[PDB]
């Protein structure tokens, strides 16, 4: 007779119906994800647009229920996730050109053909050709050549399309009652109506503040180190006083720092932990890869596989005659179907993203009680960084000792340890700056605060003020160089990944406490621990239900962001940086002095 | 003495097709030999939950009439056919007593009434406006009235059809599977009780 119980049994209506229409287009996604046929490519339009269809009719009728007379959270929850207009506020002719703009964005991008002058008669793509001549390459000519050049192309063809585009998402924004998209992109944070837990869009730039202005000192020394390393690699082109060139990163970008471990190693005479031969030896198949992961997660107390995640999952490469696409995705169908789709070699490397796919699967199996519009992380960071602490924990010796893979007589020493940790904080620490950078710089953009004529000057100032990394040459506003990212040109999200980072070792401390680890955190195994499976899947059911706040509450006995456990996570290689940094000089000058 | 006139357990049983949890079959079994030790020894049958008698002396135990209520529900809503528990398969479709005296039997189905395109032919109510009474059958397809205006027949806003599928597919996990549900109810009236279980040489 209330409203409250109109909403509910439109919420059930829509629960059911939704459960039905997604795991239809689920399946048909599958069917043309292992198998790349024309017949599944219509398949998928045919069901991702019955998909799209069916939530504008349902946001349609769901816009008929206020919000200001529901007192009962999760149904307010439900359907403030369910009113969201999306792109369908504008005008037909708005957003049809937005789907346009986006569409030959990803064409853009997908298809951007960069090559030699004077060489036309074949020419090398960004996937097969760029990452490998980026990663791989010692020339800084040949580097500054690639880059440089798809810089230059990627940016003449893309700044007007960027022009147009935030001017559209930005009507977009302000007709959702947001300030901005910035505004927009930060509201997934956003607590409203929980008394204590209450959290708002504007404090979270200010809390990453709070934590950059944290991170930044050991940054600072695996700078120094890493430049170091980089005048071994260059003796005469980059300054020691001044910042690093930005095309000598190992990526194309310099989102990674992983490609400069062979350059920056810190004890090259010991040997790595690649485990792969021992692998190779004993015919170590992926099935039973699988099944020793299940071990490991039944060991710390989570519930094991099904027997259709066994039956339905493709963990090999099928062969020459299907084609199939090869990057590792773990796919939660709905109704109880759990798969994971990947390609594996009898490697250490895809031991570990069978350990973080799994870790994954157990995620999207313990909030399947929830309710549909419900069965999500609780935040866009919690989703990928408990499948990143199952890969923290996964590669530890201990565990490696455990299962057979390493030898009982295998010495732990300190220098092992601090090259693994040096491998780590390439492939974590280096990442942070690039992405509060890139972050902060595109909801200034969104805000307005950055005039249109004045981005390349703010934007390589940023990543000389913040990164501490700069240009080559300067460009001006005919150059687009942040939109050569594959998130940015496709309209992604992009502080997810310094939450997840952030909430990774915030997780590892909590259960590394919680399973009484009495050492430094990077050699702690999770493993034979029941109380932490427990204090971990006490947050796993939950699910998008409560706020992150109460989550983040129930784990690490925090309400808010915390940097201590990742700086408490590299503490020894800090020292270590210390040590070796004596003679170099911490920190950098904004000055052009290196180029 | 020699015995022979079975009661008609297979026609039950294994039957080809099952009706929809809202339209349960009910079959009465009456004036047969009714040898209840098929049923504990097939392996298939996984769940033989027994309330109100005890499944060791139910072939001793002489009733009156068998009610053999037959239907098909999913993997989760099997535990909801028991004496006091709620949801929807327990308020709106089929409602057990408390003081219930027979023994309910489910096994798993998928190889049967599972399709690769997905079943459609199996059927729940979603939406009732009182909970039903014990062994109430409700056939109606009248609107779903959770607003104000009244709905007239038509499946508007606020008007719903009160009847949904269950999309059995042979993909779905244990929980969502197909299970087919036999509940069979022992009854004592006043007339001479003549559904009986053999008796030993
Ligand atoms: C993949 O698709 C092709 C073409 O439709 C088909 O012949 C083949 O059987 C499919 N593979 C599987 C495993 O279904
Ligand atoms: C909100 O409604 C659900 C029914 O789906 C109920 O279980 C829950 O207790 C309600 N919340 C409150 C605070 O009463
Ligand atoms: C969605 O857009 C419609 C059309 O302008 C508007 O009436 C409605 O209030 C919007 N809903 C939300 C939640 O912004
Ligand atoms: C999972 O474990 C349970 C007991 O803990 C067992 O009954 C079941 O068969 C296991 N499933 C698989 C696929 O091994
Ligand atoms: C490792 O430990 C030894 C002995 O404790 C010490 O001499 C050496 O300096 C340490 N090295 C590092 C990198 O911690
Ligand atoms: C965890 O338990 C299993 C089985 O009891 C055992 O084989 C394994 O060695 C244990 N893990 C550790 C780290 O001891
Ligand atoms: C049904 O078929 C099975 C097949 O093994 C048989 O054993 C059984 O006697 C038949 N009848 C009943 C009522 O189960």
């Amino acid at each position: 007779s209330t409203i409250e119980e109109q909403a509910k049994t439109f919420l059930d209506k829509f629960n059911h119906e939704a459960e039905d229409l997604f795991y239809q287009s689920s399946l048909a996604s599958w069917n043309y994800n292992t198998n790349i046929t024309e017949e599944n490519v219509q398949n998928m339009n045919n069901a991702g647009d019955k998909w799209s269809a069916f939530l504008k009719e349902q946001s349609t009728l769901a816009q008929m229920y206020p919000l200001q007379e529901i007192q009962n959270l999760t149904v307010k929850l439900q359907l403030q996730a369910l009113q969201q207009n999306g792109s369908s506020v504008l005008s037909e002719d708005k957003s049809k050109r937005l789907n346009t703009i986006l569409n030959t964005m990803s064409t853009i991008y997908s298809t951007g053909k960069v090559c030699n002058p004077d060489n036309p008669q074949e020419c090398l793509l960004l996937e097969p050709g760029l990452n490998e001549i980026m990663a791989n390459s010692l020339d800084y000519n040949e580097r500054l050549w690639a880059w440089e050049s798809w810089r230059s192309e990627v940016g003449k063809q893309l700044r007007p399309l960027y022009e147009e585009y935030v001017v559209l998402k930005n009507e977009m924004a302000r007709a959702n009652h947001y300030e901005d998209y910035g505004d927009y992109w930060r509201g997934d944070y956003e607590v409203n109506g929980v008394d204590g837990y209450d959290y708002s869009r504007g404090q979270l730039i200010e809390d990453v503040e709070h934590t950059f202005e944290e991170i930044k000192p050991l940054y600072e020394h695996l700078h120094a180190y890493v430049r170091a390393k980089l005048m071994n690699a260059y003796p005469s082109y980059i300054s020691p006083i001044g910042c690093l060139p930005a095309h000598l990163l190992g990526d194309m970008w310099g989102r990674f720092w992983t490609n400069l471990y062979s350059l920056t190693v810190p004890f090259g005479q010991k040997p790595n932990i690649d485990v792969t031969d021992a692998m190779v030896d004993q015919a170590w198949d992926a099935q039973r890869i699988f099944k020793e992961a299940e071990k490991f997660f039944v060991s710390v107390g989570l519930p094991n596989m099904t027997q259709g995640f066994w039956e339905n999952s493709m963990l090999t490469d099928p062969g020459n005659v299907q084609k199939a696409v090869c990057h590792p995705t773990a796919w939660d169908l709905g109704k109880g179907d759990f798969r994971i789709l990947m390609c594996t070699k009898v490697t250490m490397d895809d031991f570990l993203t069978a350990h973080h796919e799994m870790g994954h699967i157990q995620y999207d199996m313990a909030y399947a009680a929830q309710p549909f519009l419900l069965r999500n992380g609780a935040n866009e960071g919690f989703h990928e960084a408990v499948g990143e602490i199952m890969s923290l924990s996964a590669a530890t010796p201990k565990h490696l000792k455990s299962i057979g893979l390493l030898s009982p007589d295998f010495q732990e020493d300190n220098e092992t340890e601090i090259n693994f940790l040096l491998k780590q904080a390439l492939t974590i620490v280096g990442t942070l700056p690039f992405t509060y950078m890139l972050e902060k710089w595109r909801w200034m953009v969104f805000k307005g605060e950055i005039p249109k004529d004045q981005w390349m000057k703010k934007w390589w100032e940023m990543k000389r003020e913040i990164v501490g990394v700069v240009e080559p040459v300067p460009h001006d506003e005919t150059y687009c160089d942040p939109a050569s990212l594959f998130h940015v040109s496709n309209d992604y999200s992009f502080i997810r990944y310094y939450t997840r980072t952030l909430y990774q070792f915030q997780f590892q401390e909590a259960l590394c406490q919680a399973a009484k680890h009495e050492g430094p955190l990077h050699k702690c195994d999770i493993s034979n621990s029941t109380e932490a499976g427990q204090k971990l899947f006490n947050m796993l059911r939950l699910g998008k239900s409560e706020p992150w706040t109460l989550a983040l509450e129930n784990v690490v006995g925090a309400k808010n962001m915390n940097v201590r456990p990742l700086l408490n996570y590299f503490e020894p290689l800090f020292t270590w940086l210390k040590d070796q940094n004596k003679n170099s000089f911490v920190g950098w000058s904004t000055d052009w002095s290196p180029y | 003495p020699n015995i022979t006139n079975l009661c008609p357990f297979d026609e039950v049983f294994n039957a080809t097709r099952f009706a929809s949890v809202y339209a349960w079959n009910r079959k009465r079994i009456s004036n047969c030999v009714a040898d209840y030790s098929v049923l504990y020894n097939l392996a298939p049958f996984f769940t033989f939950k027994c309330y109100g008698v005890s499944p060791t002396k139910l072939n001793d135990l002489c009733f009156t009439n068998v009610y053999a209520d037959s239907f098909v529900i999913r993997g989760d809503e099997v535990r909801q056919i028991a004496p006091g528990q709620t949801g929807n398969i327990a308020d709106y479709n089929y409602k057990l007593p408390d003081d219930f005296t027979g023994c309910v039997i489910a096994w798993n189905s998928n190889k049967l009434d599972s399709k690769v395109s997905g079943n459609y032919n199996y059927l729940y109510r979603l939406f009732r406006k009182s909970n039903l009474k014990p062994f109430e059958r409700d056939i109606s397809t009248e609107i779903y009235q959770a607003g104000n205006k009244p709905c007239n027949g038509v499946a508007g806003f606020n008007c719903y059809f009160p009847l949904r599928s269950y999309s059995f597919r042979p993909t779905y996990g244990v929980g969502h599977q197909p299970y087919r549900v036999v509940v069979l109810s022992f009854e004592l009236l006043h007339a001479p009780a003549t559904v009986c279980g053999p008796k030993k040489s």
